């Protein structure tokens, strides 16, 4: 049900916040402002529902300390199960084993799942009496187990496959147990009386289970014999494109024949103003296939250089992509949002906040960044339990203020005490006299 | 008793919810410094935050990395902490991203507690017990086996269901041999025969064990801990006896390699699942790296990416450069060495400086530390020494003036031996002056 | 045939064949926990794959 | 003498010159002069005797051929034996398959040992005859056999585990086993000299031992000295003991190193084994990346640290991986955590000193005007270009077949091969013939 | 018949007893002083007394420098080990450049042993297993021994054979009338094949067949193989012995290169001095040459200097022909010959001069002479000439063409016109880069 789960940066964010309309509420599912981009946010997130076009890239752009992370993780919390949905870094790709490409290639195909879906007969009932005829140094052995559900009750004679299979597992009388006789797996439900009602209806019944496996897993089993191995170790190199080739006519005719449903995801890279000029031209090809998951792009630098490049190109990438890609911006916070985005973390954090408090770590969030805030409400709220009350003063925010520095003030420091740190030509002072 | 550079750090030197003292566990002034940790140690102690950074800066010598030794020293064994370098992350056999990972998953840690009901005890007889069968037939049917078990200061007889003669025709054991029995998963496992029976014999290729002291019937229970990086590397790696990919890892070379999301997210799935039941106890560590000036900032990337994790741990950093050049980057300039974006997502503690007095009692704290006597005069001389050269020179001539005490058969140092050592060893800065007056390549 | 014995004979071990199983041995008890659940090694996730 | 005995720069050097009292004398133990730099050796080396003190780091500086691999390797015969000494370049570290920090972590591991002790219960004995009555009962009928030493000898009974384990291995007694009295191991030693002759070809295991005296049983203890990088890497991996051979040791992971780091300490708290502290030396570190320098730092401040002395002829210059030129050619931080020990260049009487001794070494007599011209020549030139110098005008002299070596050998031997300034000399003068940076040359002498 | 590739000529330094270098020698002419050296340091490797000296040559182009390096190894003779290289082929991509330059060291040094072996061969006649009518307990059911005669040309003779000789032979699948081959030492057994006498036994048959050895049938016999010592450390760390089937894996797969530990190098060396201290073995120091050393990298150039400190470092000679410029992999360090001044201090200088037009003559008349041609005496001044203008080595090609040339027209001497219409057909550098210089398209 609930994974391992912590306090994380965006545990809030649970949903995009949005109407029937498409028009973002002013707070909502942990989102706060940002109206225009929630919007478009929710188009994106609408488009890839639809599931009808493919090879969309979206690039999301804005100063740090915006919410385009946020935004993405809360599309991410708004899809839903059943969809796929990863989130790689920009440097994640630098494999020395891998080539970028191939890493690339690999990134693109685990954004697309496959739904195949069968019916299992299932057999269930609470044991009456078990029956094993076995002979000492005779190899031959027989067996019989009855069955009992509210409505019926039989004996079933085992066959030699299944007395292996009540032996492995020890099954008595007072055991409730379901099993499946395609698959031959042996389930405990519950125990009976020596807490669990006896199963009722019939005793068999036929049920449908759908096993869902995104498609870079199928061209990894294809791969090769023992490549089955590497979906867990991570251990394969330079799968054939033939593979890949084959694998897209299988699924092309799989989904034309109706016995296998696509579901197309998301893909989503983080910081991706840092990458090589290779992996942007394998981009542009990438991104004109049929099975070309929507691509979201973040990237909060300017107009700089980009990596493998002489020359410095604007928003960080070549302007290929910028011709064949979509660019929401993302605009600065207002006093009031911070004070709201700080009110809403502290309920997150379950710490209760002073009304002065809180209207004085939004103006010093205004001042300075708003995650220095987001990260000194949990310090002041640590100090504050030092002093035995449940609530977080004035004084215990200015001491933690004044206990951890700020970006600005520890330049100012440094710039003030030069010669005591290491300089860059590798100078230093160490001697006080 | 060996110490190196550390050893004298015995906690923050805290006291009970307040300001530090001056001097307590071997530390002396900045106290600010160690009140931030501690209340950083609070903080983790919590154990609710997760992927919080902080970030200490100082010039040299200035305990930076003796406040994470002590913080490390507060936490407690059970909590797990790696130290690490800035020059780790590189690594031929995989990529960085994948050993940064690896290291942040190694800082989780875990505990599981288990109680188990023994019944153990030289077997004195075991002897079934007839019944009449519920189906008409002429065969023997038992409906109970009867087991006595002998043990130092106290023996009993216990009824069990005859099903465990399969698990004790399995083990081998017959009389007088100790054995092991599990209350509710049943079975039996043979430790070994009484001693007792050890003279029974000229020669013996089995061992005798002494029966079991106490009553028979015992109820202990067994803590066990493990990280969780060693749990997704247990997963990964196969293991086995004779199935082929268990020689395929032999004449071969283990390797790491990039773990897949999957087994990772498998692994905690069903972490998750046994923590539901009250088993398991996740208790986050710590991760300490140093010079992180020199982290490339395609990993400095990859940290701010992975700082927003739901299961990434506390990480501690520390760095003794100011406005430098971040590796990998000719033209950006950040305090620290640090990107302003990496900047932004943590905080900043201060150090400072030391001053004379505070240097003569680190002195002094460390020669008793050494097991060394040294006089006022020759303190004082150290320590006027140490505010004019370094603070580490004081701290490595100490041993030197020991030796030199030892050989002229002196138990105390005195002027003349710390001038032996003055002239014997040299600091940075006449070497630096040594240098630049010869012009032998010297 | 005391040629060969005497040149047969210092045959020594590097190190041992002891050391290796007394640097082996662990003190350390079976300590059976849910860790035979907890692992699943690859054979295992092979079969019930 | 175990080693091979042919002859190195560095062989006329044993030990130290320090005496009780730390004083160096002028000439002794194959050393001369640098008085202040062997007291401050003599003193480094009672530091790693002492082995209370751990994780330090010392530097010796000095222009070249002043005498700093000199000292080092009569450090480490000062220190002799059953003591660790690894003595590495700072290019070595720079491996294909390790990375350098592993490199460094696995250098530091070496020159750290321990030794350990174990106890063993052995009954090692021929036996004279073994009975088992396979026909009177059948199987295990609790057979019997007689092992006799040289000066005792019993009988024993067998169980049928005994009878078991014997059927493996068989043995047609008159041959010299040991039996195990924990696990019952047998293994057998060797047959006994009445089976020489009973054929006339040999099988490949077929070997003859003399019958051991003393008690039938016997309780020995023996003590291993074997350094903990081996511990690491035996336990990282199944058959961890080849890799020490090859080589490919793997890139050991630090979970090992922290589970090995508590086994030492838990032996050591039971008193099965002792640490020995050792020394890391490490030659030529001008040249090193700054990671490593950076994890040096680190890495000087754990318990398990040898003493570490580095040495370097360079002034201030550029650092590899750094554009910025460091003092002494290391970052600061590595020089503030140090101690710099300062070699002098040597003097005429040092230099004609050290090339007698030189001489004496190689078994080769001078002529003193010889030895003047000699010295003479090392004043202006170098004193490592007089010792080849030497062996040329030596083996002159054994090809005129005249006794000791002449001064007009060694005018010829200097004729002959040529230093570097008159080199640089030459090659300036006609810098037409030789290829340039620019790769032009001048072949054909004709204009 | 016999092939010529810019040597062969050279037979040796060619030095009196008295060490003076006569002017025409072996294939030599002039380099006097160059001769003397190379006598002295052939004279010291000799003296098998001197380890890790060390000798560097400059000079020019083409002033003789490899051809000295040659006649040093053509005078040391063959048992002397002596390993050419060049400074390229340290760099591998398997394993580091430190260990190819050590495991090159420890190759330069060999070594010889000498063992006694006695082995029984000839034709099976007969082959009898006794089997003990006593169990005794111990056992259910073994050979005592096995009697197996053997046959040859000098006589017959029988022997009795343990239970594991008897098995291995069995094994062999070897009957009556095989050719078989038994040695003492190890027991090993091979068949070596069917004695020719059973070859009209069949029609047809698959087995070949060896002629009856000589001997009666029981040898001795010892071999004084000389290996060098990278052979036993190579031998150590890939074992050939052992029928597992991971045993059979490992020898499929690929050598590869690894970094030997200096631990069993260190056994290596303890175990060979114990047996030369026996006198069972004789280490015999050898040469090392390497050419083009400017071509390394400043981090073999240090670690040289460790090396050459060794206990068993051999006599390594180095070449090089660039004077004032930077050592590779530095900024701005400019060494004579692209050398550090360190490793210059280590070793010994030796310069090589160029050649008078006098000498140049004398060479190509010698080399012709090798090269079995006829040259017209105004030819070879010509030749001479315009290899004093370009370049000596140009006129040394230049011979071959012309032979060609004179055997188109059926003639068998050098005529000026053939020379003239090969350098027609083919120009030096310095024509080259003059065309170069005026072209349109890179010429
Ligand atoms: N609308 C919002 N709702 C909640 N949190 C927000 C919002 N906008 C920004 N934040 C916070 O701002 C921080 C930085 O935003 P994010 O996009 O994740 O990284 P950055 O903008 O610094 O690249 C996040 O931790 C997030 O919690
Ligand atoms: N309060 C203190 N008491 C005693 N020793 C201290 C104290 N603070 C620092 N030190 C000394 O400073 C050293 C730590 O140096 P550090 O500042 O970590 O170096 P860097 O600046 O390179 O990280 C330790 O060896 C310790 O002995
Ligand atoms: N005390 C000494 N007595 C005799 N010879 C010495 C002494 N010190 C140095 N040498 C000579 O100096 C040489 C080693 O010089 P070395 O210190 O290696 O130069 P560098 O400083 O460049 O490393 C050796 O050949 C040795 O003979
Ligand atoms: N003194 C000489 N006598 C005969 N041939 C020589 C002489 N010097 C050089 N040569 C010839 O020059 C050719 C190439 O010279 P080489 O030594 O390779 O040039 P470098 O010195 O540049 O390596 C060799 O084939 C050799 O036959
Ligand atoms: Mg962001
Ligand atoms: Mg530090
Ligand atoms: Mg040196
Ligand atoms: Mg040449």
């Amino acid at each position: 049900l609930k994974s391992l789960s912590l306090i994380a940066a965006h545990s809030h964010i649970t949903g995009l916040g949005l109407d029937e309309n498409l028009q973002p509420r002013p707070t909502s599912e942990g989102m706060v402002g940002q109206l225009q981009a929630r919007r478009a946010a929710g188009v994106i997130l609408k488009m890839v529902q639809n599931g009808t076009i493919a090879g969309r890239a979206v690039l999301v752009a804005g100063p740090p300390s915006t919410g385009k992370t946020a935004l993405a993780m809360g599309v991410s919390q708004s899809l839903g199960k059943d969809v796929p949905f990863t989130a790689i870094a920009g440097s994640e790709i630098f494999s020395l084993e891998l080539s970028k490409t191939e890493a690339l290639t690999q990134a693109f195909r685990k954004s697309i799942g496959i739904k195949i879906k069968e019916e299992t007969e299932l057999i269930e009932g609470e044991v009456v009496e078990i029956q094993i005829d076995r002979s000492i140094t005779g190899g031959h052995k027989q067996g019989k187990l009855t069955i009992k559900t509210t409505d019926m009750e039989t004996i079933y004679e085992l066959g030699n496959k299944m007395i292996d299979g009540l032996t492995k597992e020890k099954v008595l009388a007072g055991d409730v147990i379901s099993i499946d006789k395609a698959s031959g797996k042996i389930t405990k439900l519950g125990r009976s009386f020596a807490f669990v009602q006896c199963p009722e209806g019939e005793l068999q019944k036929r049920k449908t289970v759908v096993h869902t496996v995104s498609l870079h897993e199928i061209d990894v089993i294809n791969s090769r014999t023992q490549g089955f191995l590497a979906l867990f170790t991570g251990d394969t190199g330079e799968i054939r494109s033939e593979v890949r080739d084959q694998i897209n006519t299988k699924v092309a005719e799989w989904k034309e024949e109706g016995k296998a449903e696509i579901v197309p995801g998301v893909l989503f890279i983080d910081e991706v103003h840092m990458l090589d000029i290779e992996c942007f031209s394998f981009i542009n090809r990438a991104l004109e296939d049929e099975f070309a998951p929507i691509v979201m792009m973040a990237t909060n630098r300017g107009v700089s250089k980009t990596r493998g490049t002489n020359y410095k190109s604007p928003h960080g990438l070549p302007l290929d992509l910028l011709d064949r890609s979509i660019i929401i911006t993302t605009k600065s916070y207002n006093e009031q949002e911070i004070k709201t985005i700080l009110s809403i973390r502290a309920q997150e954090e379950e710490v209760e906040l002073s009304s002065d408090a809180l209207d004085l770590l939004t103006k010093t969030g205004v001042e300075t960044s708003l995650r220095y805030s987001s990260n000194l409400i949990s310090v002041a709220q640590q100090i504050a339990m030092k002093r035995k009350n449940n609530t977080v003063e004035v004084e215990d925010v200015k001491r933690a203020y004044l206990l951890f520095l700020d970006s600005a003030r520890s330049v100012k420091y440094v710039q003030e005490n030069e010669s005591q740190y290491i300089d860059d030509q590798g100078n230093v002072q160490i001697s006080i006299a | 008793t060996r110490t190196a550079a550390h050893t004298h750090i015995k906690g923050l030197g805290l006291d009970e919810s307040g300001v530090a003292k001056r001097v307590e566990g071997g530390f002396v002034g900045q106290i600010e410094a160690r009140e931030a940790c501690g209340v950083i140690v609070d903080l983790i102690k919590a154990k609710k935050m997760s992927g919080r950074a902080i970030l200490l800066a100082g010039g040299p010598s200035t305990g930076k990395t003796a406040l994470a030794l002590a913080i490390s020293q507060e936490l407690g064994p059970k909590v797990p902490f790696c130290p690490l370098v800035g020059s780790e992350l590189y690594s031929v056999e995989v990529k960085k991203t994948e050993t940064l990972m690896e290291n942040f998953r190694r800082a989780i840690g875990l505990r599981i507690k288990e109680t188990k009901e023994v019944y153990e005890g030289e077997v004195t007889e075991l002897t079934p017990e007839d019944a009449e069968n519920p189906l008409g037939g002429y065969g023997k049917t038992i409906s109970h086996v009867i087991v006595g078990l002998k043990s130092a200061k106290g023996t009993k007889t216990l009824r069990l269901d005859p099903t465990i003669y399969e698990s004790i025709q399995r083990e081998k054991v017959s009389i007088g041999d100790v054995i092991y029995i599990e209350a509710n998963t049943g079975a039996v496992k043979r430790v070994g025969r009484s001693d007792a029976y050890a003279t029974e014999f000229d020669l013996e290729t089995e061992e005798y064990v002494p029966l079991p002291k106490g009553e028979v019937h015992k109820k202990k229970e067994i803590v066990q801990d493990v990280t969780l990086h060693d749990l997704d590397v247990a997963n990964a790696r196969p293991q086995g006896g004779q199935d082929v990919i268990s020689m395929m890892g032999q004449l071969l070379k283990p390797k790491k390699t990039e773990i897949t999301e999957k087994l990772r997210q498998e692994v905690n799935k069903v972490v998750a699942k046994y923590i539901d039941q009250g088993v398991a106890e996740l208790i986050p560590g710590v991760l300490f790296i140093d010079e992180v000036n020199m982290l490339d900032i395609e990993i400095f990337t990859y940290l701010n990416k992975a700082l927003e994790s739901n299961i990434a741990p506390v990480v501690v950093l520390a760095s003794n450069r100011g406005m430098t050049t971040v590796r990998g980057t000719e033209d950006v300039i950040s305090p620290h060495g640090v990107p302003p974006d990496l900047i932004d997502r943590l905080l900043i503690v201060r150090t400072l400086p030391y001053d004379k007095d505070e240097i003569r009692t680190i002195i002094e704290r460390r020669a008793t530390v050494e097991r060394l006597q040294v006089e006022s005069s020759a303190l004082d001389l150290l320590a006027t020494m140490g505010t004019e050269t370094s603070l580490r020179y004081a701290l490595q001539l100490l041993a030197p003036c020991g030796i030199l005490a030892q050989t002229s058969n002196r138990k105390e140092i005195v002027v003349n031996d710390v001038n032996e050592a003055k002239l014997l060893f040299l600091d940075a800065k006449r070497s630096t002056k040594i240098l630049e007056t010869s012009a032998n390549y010297l | 045939v005391n040629k060969l014995r005497c040149d047969r004979r210092p045959i020594f071990g590097k190190n041992l064949i002891d050391l290796l199983t007394k640097d082996r041995r662990v003190k350390y008890d079976k300590s059976s926990i849910i860790d035979n659940e907890l692992i699943k090694p690859l054979q295992t996730r092979v079969l019930d794959n």
